[PDB]
RNA sequence: GAAACUCUGAUGGAGGACCGUACGGGUUAUUGAUGUGCAAAUCAUUUUUCUGAUGUAGGUAAAGGUGCGAAAGACUCAUCG
RNA sequence: AAACAGAUCCAGAGUUAGUCGAUCCUAAUCUCAAUAAUGGGAGAAAGGGAGUACAGUUGAUAUUCUGUAACUGACAACAGUUCGCGGCAACGCAUACUAUUUUUCUCCGCCAAUCUUAUACCGUUGGUAGGGAUCUCUUUCCUACAUGACAGUACUAAUACCCAGGGAAACUGGUCAUCAGGCGAACUGCGGCGUUCUGCUGGCAAAACAUAGCUGUUAUGUCAAUGGCUAUUGGAUUGGUCCAUGAAGCGAAAAAUAGUUUACUGGUCACUCGUACCGAUAACCGCAUCAGGUCUUCUAGGUAAGUAGCCUAUGGCCAUUGAGGCAUGAUAGUUCAGGGAAUUCGGCCAAUUAGAGCUGUAACUUCGGGAUAAAGCUUGGCUCUGAUGAAAAUCAGAACCGAUUGUUACGCGGAGAGCCCAACUGUUUAAUAAAAACGUAGUGUCGCGCUGUGGUAGUAUAGCCAGUGAACGCGACAUGAAUC
RNA sequence: GUAGCGAAAUACCUCGUCACUUAAUUAGUGACCUGCAUGAACGGAGCUAUGAGGUUCUCACUGUCCCAAACUGUCUCUCAG
RNA sequence: GUUGCUAAGGGUCGGAUUGUUCACCCGUAUUAGGGAUCGUGAGCUGGGUUUAGACCGUCGUGAGCCAGGUUUGUUUUAUCC
């Protein structure tokens, strides 16, 4: 056999981000030690993210390319800190913040960036404090115990309903992952031959084998639907 | 005149792409494109710049909105959550 | 020479039947030229009327909007409606007005 | 060429001025017979590879 | 037309729309010519595409049980299960 | 084939730059070093990038040489001016240097429309120089009618933007089109300013070119008026489109805040390396002077919708063995009475159709299509008339004419009615398969919240790809538009 | 083995049986169904649009044919090299 | 008409479907069948059979298979005796 498309991601020649327009990384300032005005300078787009990018002045001007919730403007002034009031813009610690309320671009660790909920339209729900460790809700269902000190923006990130309008064309999908990376179009493992995939070959195209295989499987082998514990229809539940 | 009877903005389209899918795209499409009322400056000139972004052109600004209209749904909400909040104590 | 012949004939109209075409009426002169020549008589023929005092502040508005629609396709039907609504509207303007102010 | 490198014309002289045929006197000298020039040749059929 | 709106004409110039040029990109048919070829894959007539998922140049990245592949076991210097 | 010829052979000769390139900067990308570090270097003869033009000259070199006129940078002193003022304002006019920070120029996708310089071309009006043509006709036909970089300052007149007054619904102003306005419109200023424009100069007729005459040079002359519905190029004013938002760096100037202050205008020198010719047609790659292949530039007239096909000035050419025959046959072509697919596995092939204008267009349909559906008619030449524009253009109408013919050559769909497969634009076995195969949008399932997941990599406790990433996401599969 | 579809690009027996199509049809189209061996994202049924895709018929037009014939360009024929 | 003998000089066909040989119908001048390397591919054609692409159906866990079906698929040289 040939070594899969799978992979052939890993070595990483055509298959890497293509970088170049991208604006750069977006994150917080870090942490520094009450409260800090910092007004917005402009809010642009960068290309493969969804999300606008809204860039922040600490005025030297100390600058900081944060991700943006829906609603900002240009030249509002964002407050990042401990005593800061609550708008949508502002950047709070998670001791601070009431319960029940929709979160963007939340720290894992603090002084790190942002990490759980950036893409657009999304938001991490407050569950409840516990003492140290602030519980929140991820964009998924899944709920994680995060330290109070650590900071999050308030609101929904910007961009929100992209998917709901379909594209129509192939080109369509081909300027998409232009500005992103090469992984399109797919062809699919049945229609190969058996050297290049696990379900090619045969005299009438079909898969054969299960299908459907372990975390222990190695790799060449993971094809297909990994470690599913279920299958089909999720119908109901 | 008016010169289609049913289709709009999707006329662009021609034959292709499905009857279900046009309908879909032609209360998008109409969407995107449309003059906003600002805010700021308070004029009806708000047009989509890029995806989240929508510019003013006679203020000079921008704001972050949804996708293709300025007002998303489930941000306009959390507003009116922040508001009672902030409003109570 | 040869071809001084074949231009001064198809001034007076050689050459020039439904024979010897072979481009579209709009290929041979455009529909978006006609336009254009249109009513860039049509604006200049109301802006000599509004510096001149014979046409007021309102009934320029009313007569450069229907321009910009096909109400004239020609200069001399723009004038005529001028000269119509003239006639028709200023006896009255000047006839109802003017008595009727101090009775 | 044009634009050649400076050692690219180093090498294309050298080549040109190799290129000649062999001197009458040698022959008067040393008697020999049938020495030719190992570096002629002709532009058109064989190339330098340089 | 009471209204909600919808009839006629112009304006406008959208579309992986259409016809159609080339020392452009492809290569359907004649199973034509050639088959001691002009050519170790050509020629003629016909045919397909022609603002795009387009063509193309230089620089640059990926190397042999590997690479790359809109997938034909294709291609990797006339060489490839 | 022949040869005195040749890209062959032999002997000599030829490539001149501060301004064109390289050099200098970085891009994708590659490679060392440090971690007391926050980088250094490489990487483009199509990106960035200070600065040149004309005329002449050689057997071969020229934006490189000579003449003439510019321009840019660096390093020197030295002479004369000058120690901040105008406008309500937009802004104008003669002012330093070091540093820090901030901003701008450099500087950016594609498509479409309108307006306009320059160049080319066609034009109405004339004219003068030479040459061509002539049985007859033609006050004719052809050539020529030109001004570089660079520097200046007039008022004409533009659009963008801003300023002063002005203070808007009986809404007004404006575009080819969208539109603009109490966050201040129309409108008035011999406003401000940027970019284009017309005229008048300098360069500049001394040159160059064309006639006429003398033996190197002397004469006259290169003029006057004013359109483009034509094209290309530069620029201006705008619009549309994107789940696409379309380089960096060196360098340059400005501003602010400190501190130190006088400034401005007006001889010498400019290193290094490339420079000939071909660019397929015999100079490149195909073993060769191979009907193949290989990136780009300047682009005339007529016919026509035309960068089609056909014909011709300028420029370049006869590349191609000759002499004689003409039955048969091969191959590329026109044409064939009557029939019209009977031929053949099969209408393969060829023929018919065709451009434009005016009529007229069915079933079915995802209501957009089908549709150039189908099916009819007209088309020339010549003499006129009228309408629309500014306009030398284009469109409509009528006479009369002869072989009923006219998209005359050139170029240009045969059409309709069933059924199968794939929805569609697209991709594919270079050299027997272009398809129903691949692809796609759409639909669905599975895994994982970063100390993670899917890879890779290999002994250095190396760090690489998704990742400048975070579930509207990343990766793994299967189905393959819509409708039921 | 439900709904659809069904001598189908799947049906061996098979040139199945009965209509339409033709003067004449193992082809084509529409029905019936004892489906050798159909069948639902192994995706099932569908054809508005698109196709150098596969296949059947009608009209137009033709040297494909009855049945060949004539003419034209370059070669084949002779000579020199 | 049925049938026997001598006789191979002459005649023995146009079409519809099928790759067909064979068969079977429509039509005519009444109407036999064979051989020659199943005559005849440097004479043609390539429909079939029999490669590499691709689809369906049964079989096989699978790679793959199938006188089961369907579609696209290169036919060279005479100048020697």
């Amino acid at each position: 056999g040939h070594i899969v498309r799978a992979q052939r991601r890993g070595n990483g020649s055509v298959f890497q981000a293509h970088t170049h327009h991208r604006v750069g990384p977006a994150k917080f300032r870090a942490l520094d030690a009450s409260v800090i005005s910092g007004m917005v300078k402009e809010i642009i787009h960068d290309p493969g993210r969804g999300a606008p990018l809204a860039k922040l002045i600490y005025k030297g001007f100390d600058s900081a390319l944060v991700i943006a919730p829906e609603g900002i403007h240009t030249g509002q002034f964002i407050k990042c800190g401990a005593q800061a009031d609550l708008h949508i813009g502002n950047i709070l610690p998670l001791a601070q913040i009431p319960e029940g309320t929709e979160i963007c671009n939340v720290e894992h660790r603090p002084g790190d960036g942002g990490r759980y909920g950036r893409c657009s339209g999304d938001s991490c729900r407050v569950i409840g404090h516990t003492e140290n460790y602030t519980r929140i809700q991820l964009p998924s269902g899944r709920k994680a115990l995060v330290s109070n000190i650590c900071r999050a923006t308030l609101g929904i990130v910007a961009g929100g309903g992209r998917p709901e309008k379909p594209l129509l064309k192939a080109g369509n999908v081909h300027y998409k992952y232009k500005a992103k990376r090469h992984t399109w179009p797919v062809v699919c493992g049945i229609k190969m031959n058996p050297v290049d995939h696990r379900h090619g070959g045969g005299s009438h195209q079909h898969m054969g084998a299960p299908g459907t295989v372990a975390r222990s499987a190695r790799p060449g082998q993971k094809l297909g639907l990994i470690a599913s514990r279920r299958t089909g229809r999720r119908r109901g539940t | 005149a008016r010169r289609t009877k049913k289709v709009g903005i999707c006329g662009k389209y021609g034959v292709r792409y499905g009857a279900s899918l046009r309908k879909t795209i032609k209360k998008i499409e109409i969407s995107q494109r449309k003059k906003y009322p600002c805010a700021f400056c308070g004029k009806d000139s708000v047009k989509r710049n890029a995806v989240g972004i929508w510019t003013c052109t006679k203020c000079g600004k921008a704001v972050a909105g949804g996708a293709y209209t300025p007002t998303t749904p489930a941000a306009l909400t959390a507003r009116a959550a922040y508001k009672r909040i902030r409003e109570a104590q | 020479a040869r071809h001084t012949k074949r231009i001064l004939a198809k001034r007076l109209g050689r050459h020039t039947g439904y024979g010897k075409r072979r481009g579209g009426r709009n290929a041979r002169l455009t529909g978006k030229f006609q336009w254009i020549r249109r009513i860039r008589v049509l604006r200049k023929v109301l802006v000599d009327y509004r510096k001149r005092n014979e046409i007021d502040c309102h009934l320029y508005r009313k007569l450069y909007l229907k321009a910009k629609g096909n109400e004239f396709r020609n200069r001399r039907n723009l004038v005529e409606h001028i000269q119509t609504l003239k006639a028709e509207n200023l006896r009255e303007k000047t006839l109802q007005s003017q008595i009727d102010a101090r009775r | 060429a044009a634009h050649k490198t400076l050692r690219t014309k180093r090498i294309l002289c050298k080549a040109m001025k190799v290129n000649r045929p062999m001197p009458q006197f040698i022959r008067q000298m040393t008697g020999v017979r049938h020495i030719r020039n190992p570096l002629t040749r002709h532009w058109r059929r064989r190339k330098m590879n340089i």
